[PDB]
């Protein structure tokens, strides 16, 4: 008997359109990726 | 396969810079805008006044979005408020906040008045990370772009971070505040600070979970493949005859210790005076991705594995094999007795 | 035959790093826990 | 006015974040607008 | 007063039913075979 | 039954209008507010 799944838990998780992990993981990279979080400017 | 994420306590320190803008009108006062910001607290603050005296400044000095800004709570000069516990809630971990209200300017008619507010909040959550334990999450929905095990000692610098070294400092001999010396671990993300007791990765994490402890697991090589039948849990696994080298299992350190403890406990409880172990414990890889730790007995007389989500294949295998053994044995006895009957009736 | 699960639905739910329920349940307690939502100040 | 006459004031008197504030819509004096249904959408419950 | 917890797999119970059904059948039939075999032996003794 | 959603590449174009408001004080400078907005780019911009 081979292991058999109509839907592996990976595709069951993927069935959702969005998910916190991916979604706001990317949404909070946004600042890091598209801006500097270390450079300090004074004038 | 361990799909349970890594879990561990984590202390989140931040000051909610929540600046409000209010208008006072001819007859009544209304806002013009309220900005809220989560402000990190520098390492030195957590050490010297969060860990030592349980106080926090009325200023939140932090570089926000490529500019350094500090916020004087109360709109007055700097003052260190004694931290106090937040009001009660249902199954939320402990939290603490200096400020309890928000400051607002007193009414001055027909003028625009800006209102600042700093609530230096210390909150304990539990953090969650998953393989490759590249970055980890906290309950508040925020993120920390760095492995839980990144650090300095014992190859910790190898593990991934995504921050300049200035943001990531570590304390050796850290004395946890009464709010034993430890090794605390702090990162100043652009919004907050996260502190979790740094631990060495390989011992404290695993990609395989102890699933069952079969007290009696008969093993029988057959057709170039081992059969692991467990009458107790009603399952029959199948593996290749070659053992499974643990060095191939990534982060599989937990397997040896957990296995050893389980077989030793079971042997003491049930097989201390009836059998003797033969050979050190063996490890086989079963169909459906089930690493099996097998300890043979005798009477006194680098990769990642993927596990199926259905034991029912193996339970069918066990049921079918059990029924087949029975019916094959019984029909074989019937056929043998039938031959004997025929030869016997020949007389 | 004892009930058997490679992954109970609880650990399958827990496999995700985050989740709306826990995450912004806490995120909206934040105001209640760390501030007063009833006290009114006038001056 | 929501349950009886289906109207609502142009002011929103509420204590926001430990301060009482009301907002005159239109930036004019208080007026009660007759509620009306929002524009159509797909499998969203009724809004107004 | 308590709360019960329910498994997520009927397959344990469906295996229980399948195995019990097949076992009832095979045990009954092999019992009939063994009984008839004894009767055959005692009968052939003559 | 296909429960795998439709998947395909997609290119997202926007300008993060992130307007900030700062105060410069007698001894040090602090914000008064930071608004961020995601702004569409007209078709002609993407093309040309």
């Amino acid at each position: 008997f081979v292991p058999l799944e109509v839907y592996t838990r990976h595709e069951i998780k993927d069935s959702g359109l969005l998910d916190y992990t991916e979604v706001q993981r990317r949404n909070q990279l946004h600042d890091l990726r598209f801006a500097d979080i270390d450079t300090v400017i004074h004038a | 396969e361990n799909i349970a994420p890594y879990k561990f306590k984590a202390t989140m320190y931040y000051k909610d810079v929540t600046v409000s803008q209010v208008w006072f009108g001819h007859r009544y006062s209304q806002f013009m805008g309220i900005f809220e910001d989560r402000a990190p607290v520098p390492f030195e603050e957590v050490i010297d006044k969060i860990n030592a005296k349980g106080v926090c400044r009325s200023t939140a000095k932090y570089v926000r979005n490529n500019l350094e800004t500090t916020a004087f709570h109360r709109d007055d000069h700097e003052t260190d408020m004694e931290l106090k516990p937040a009001n009660a809630a249902t199954r939320t971990s402990r939290g603490w906040h200096t400020t309890d209200l928000k400051y607002n300017p007193s009414r001055v008619e027909a003028f625009h008045r800006y209102g600042t507010t700093v609530n230096c909040i210390v909150e304990e959550v539990d953090a969650r990370s998953v393989y490759p334990y590249d970055e980890f999450v906290l309950a508040t929905g925020d993120f920390v772009y760095m492995s839980p095990f990144y650090g300095y000692r014992e190859g910790s610098h190898t593990e991934h971070t995504t921050y300049a070294a200035d943001r990531f400092k570590q304390v050796d001999g850290f004395y946890a505040r009464d709010l034993a010396p430890t090794t605390r671990n702090l990162l100043t993300t652009p919004k907050f600070t996260v502190a979790w007791d740094w631990v060495p990765k390989r011992p404290s994490v695993c990609t395989m979970t102890k699933w069952q402890e079969v007290d009696e697991m008969l093993r029988s090589e057959y057709g170039g493949s081992f059969r692991f039948s467990s009458d107790a849990i009603s399952t029959t696994f199948t593996t290749n005859l070659t053992e499974y080298p643990l060095s191939r299992v990534d982060l599989g350190d937990c397997i040896g210790k957990d296995a050893r403890d389980a077989m030793d406990r079971i042997f003491a409880r049930r097989y201390n005076a009836t059998h003797i172990k033969v050979g050190q414990p063996q490890y086989y890889q079963a169909n459906g991705g089930f690493l099996i730790a097998y300890q043979p007995l005798l009477s006194n007389t680098v990769e990642r594995i993927k596990t199926t989500s259905s034991i029912e294949f193996a339970r069918l295998q066990f049921t079918y094999n059990h029924i087949q053994r029975h019916v094959n044995d019984m029909l074989g006895r019937v056929a043998i007795a039938w031959c004997e009957l025929q030869n016997h009736e020949l007389t």
